[PDB]
DNA sequence: CAGGATGTATATATCTGACACGTGCCTGGAGACTAGGGAGTAATCCCCTTGGCGGTTAAAACGCGGGGGACAGCGCGTACGTGCGTTTAAGCGGTGCTAGAGCTGTCTACGACCAATTGAGCGGCCTCGGCACCGGGATTCTCCA
DNA sequence: TGGAGAATCCCGGTGCCGAGGCCGCTCAATTGGTCGTAGACAGCTCTAGCACCGCTTAAACGCACGTACGCGCTGTCCCCCGCGTTTTAACCGCCAAGGGGATTACTCCCTAGTCTCCAGGCACGTGTCAGATATATACATCCTG
């Protein structure tokens, strides 16, 4: 179909690493970083879809996602209410 | 003062009918089964608490084992459990 | 008759039922929830002594030491991903040496 | 051509900022096309997809900061994906 | 009158009581437990809000933004110790630059 | 129609108590709301855990100050038990 | 004084199990320090567990739940 | 030479194989007992200990140290080295979340 | 390549105390029976999610030139490593003991259950000013001659 | 060294929509009473922890030396950084439609709770054989040749 994961771009990755505080970045880290973000999205989104499916819902509200990052202890604030 | 000795012992006799188990390995086994027990029951309690459903039943604990174990073992345990509950509701 | 024999399972459904009743998870417990509990725990311990019996079989012993438990958990990738944060007592560490650790030129 | 200092200048530009870094519509199409696997014709909410945004940003800058310390231990200012491999090994995601 | 004024508190003894009643953490409760819970949440909210007010007042700000509470938590050691595994929404990142990457 | 239960105006009162010239935001109000019930969940669940250790159905002030021993750093915890004992003595001295 | 009782050949044996050939001379004392920090945290949780239920001795159950609180849960000693 | 002298590295390989093979006790347990009693009366005196308790903390410390030492070892190979430095274990403690 | 030189896998002789089986007494497990509110199911309505197109314009893609970092190699210093003799106190056996954890029993006060009572609290709607945005000048520092 | 320019900080006006504040209604909070039931405490039992004592003995301790690895230096090459033009496609504001979340209303099932009977599960006793230990032999390494 399409590329989608290549929809995010390399200057976005330089911004993200620039918040982390680097100077020099290799050009081959991008595909591997995209794969890391893909499998992190797998590990949250699977809990998200079964949490949606449990309560007769086909629409993901914010609160079960707060529970999804709560599940592996990476809890997020400002959306649980 | 109860434990999980002889159910797991005859489970071992059913799977591998010609082996034994020491007391330390049985303590490993008992701590394992009660650990996964309170983990899966705490997830079931959270699942009951979350969507104001104050009754715990088969669909909620099915979702709880969807969350707990990873993929392949999750589908295997879910399928074996629903065939067990279908056998129970038939009997 | 016993609900374990009625469901064809092995762990006691009534014992699981009252332990989950008095472990204050909820004040209402359904019918098939301890049946599902007993089924999934018996499946899990079936794999645990499956791999433990195999590890004892390739170590020519018939009594399972928790070393066989350690090679049972740490060799299955899915079960290691599940329970890998749990320390197994007197289990030891697997033989794992890097290739740049042993001397070269044989 | 002005070398080097513009990197630290945008370091200081981005460390004080509070705005979002991945542009949101590629991420929106990404979560649509990965949620097409689990359950088709599935629906979302805007607060939920910003929650995935915030979680992904926090995890990724934690990863990049650990990568920076791996590179400093490597006596390099250049980051290389084996530092990513070490940082994922640290969290136990690999082993 | 009410139990908040009887305990000299602002957090609700009655509502914390009712939440912990139907949250079925235990079968029965004493009387001092919701008072104690209201006290400790009052202290933690007051401490974090004091640090957020300090972080607002050195940045000449009067409306509290998530950047200010991120300054409140991440620049204080025991708040790092207790708020360790969280994610703060729209809060930025603590400035920390290694001296190796600094020029000369 | 239904009652969206929150903790907003109460820490608005404590904010006007401690700092009389500072406002709040709705987003900042959301991090305050999520933070306070998150600490309520851990403190009450761990109090339940200590209730189940001792096989008692009765819960009181003493296992919750034991939970302040557990999930808190030390000096903040001993300030917290001082505050909790002060508040509960002010309540119990009310004739 | 007795923190130094955790001896250098024991750290060598621990390193041989962990997977190391070559060790540095500055390793062992700071390893003893961070190990001491680990037993500091574990022993604080254990002693408040002991003191909460009115006993003046430490059994194995409460230190197992202390490591459960710390996320380092251990089998083979109950719990 | 007339006396046999194994070259260094080979007997290190022998010890890592011999110690990954077995599950025998590693840290010597009565100095550990003196250590926990030292910390115990450092906090609050006249405290008693159980044997199963003291082997529980001993095995927990064994597990924490072998995990930390394997991680700092692989960090030392990552630093293009075969020796562990203290800065390797500083990176291990910082990166694993135990320090910051 | 190659020979000898040692640590280690294997092999049976033997011994012991944990491991599994047997007994029965007993406290949970199950059958029977009642009842009431939790939730299944269905119907209504309305927020709110998705789709989509066009002007604007900020941001991405690609090319080019170079200079500074990544890496290969090298050379020299000493740090543990290996192996010997040396010095230490762990470890098993054995026993006295005493201190506090656990079981039993009984009174008691306090906390769940119920009804009734009412204002704290919470959505709804109005108002103003703090701060983001547009625009412009003062201030730093960085790199070139 | 001196000077040009590129961004950052500060400075001023403004307009807005986000936060404050007041208001009306009602649901949870509170006042009051009861009854029983775990909790508190005391008295007894007894287990498990505590603690000295000697003896053989594995293991720690200490030192020599040497080697090969840690670490600084240097040189080279090409990999990204940084700039600029062209291209990309996303923001926002707008308008349409409906699927599905959220709520209400009814009914019945099944699960809480008591009572009664009973047997499986667990404390206790046991005799025995898998596995720990022992010592001689093949074998699979490594080191100088």
């Amino acid at each position: 179909l399409r590329d989608n994961i290549q929809g995010i771009t390399k200057p976005a990755i330089r911004r993200l690493a620039r918040r982390g505080g680097v100077k020099r970045i290799s050009g081959l880290i991008y595909e591997e970083t995209r794969g890391v973000l893909k499998v992190f999205l797998e590990n949250v989104i699977r809990d998200a879809v079964t949490y949606t499916e449990h309560a007769k819902r086909k629409t993901v509200t914010a609160m079960d996602v707060v529970y999804a990052l709560k599940r592996q202890g990476r809890t997020l604030y400002g959306f649980g209410g | 003062k109860e434990s999980y000795a002889i159910y797991v012992y005859k489970v071992l006799k059913q799977v591998h009918p010609d082996t034994g188990i020491s007391s330390k390995a049985m303590s490993i086994m008992n701590s394992f089964v009660n650990d996964v027990f309170e983990r899966i029951a705490g997830e079931a309690s959270r699942l009951a608490h979350y969507n104001k459903r104050s009754t715990i039943t088969s669909r909620e604990i099915q979702t709880a084992v969807r969350l707990l174990l990873p993929g392949e073992l999750a589908k295997h345990a879910v399928s074996e459990g629903t065939k067990a509950v279908t056998k129970y509701t038939s009997a | 008759k016993t609900r374990s024999s009625r469901a064809g399972l092995q762990f006691p459904v009534g014992r699981v039922h009252r332990l989950l009743r008095k472990g204050n998870y909820a004040e209402r417990v359904g019918a098939g929830a301890p049946v599902y509990l007993a089924a999934v725990l018996e499946y899990l311990t079936a794999e645990i002594l499956e791999l433990a019996g195999n590890a004892a079989r390739d170590n020519k012993k018939t009594r399972i030491i928790p070393r066989h438990l350690q090679l049972a958990v740490r060799n299955d990738e899915e079960l290691n991903k599940l329970l890998g944060r749990v320390t197994i007592a007197q289990g030891g560490v697997l033989p794992n040496i890097q290739s740049v650790l042993l001397p070269k030129k044989t | 051509y002005r070398p080097g200092t513009v990197a630290l200048r945008e370091i200081r530009r981005y460390q004080k900022s509070t705005e979002l870094l991945i542009r949101k519509l590629p991420f929106q199409r990404l979560v649509r096309e990965i949620a097409q696997d689990f359950k088709t014709d599935l629906r979302f909410q805007s607060s939920a997809v910003m929650a995935l945004q915030e979680a992904s940003e926090a995890y990724l800058v934690a990863l990049f900061e650990d990568t920076n310390l791996a590179a400093i231990h490597a006596k390099r200012v250049t980051i290389m994906p084996k530092d990513i491999q070490l940082a994922r090994r640290i969290r136990g995601e690999r082993a």
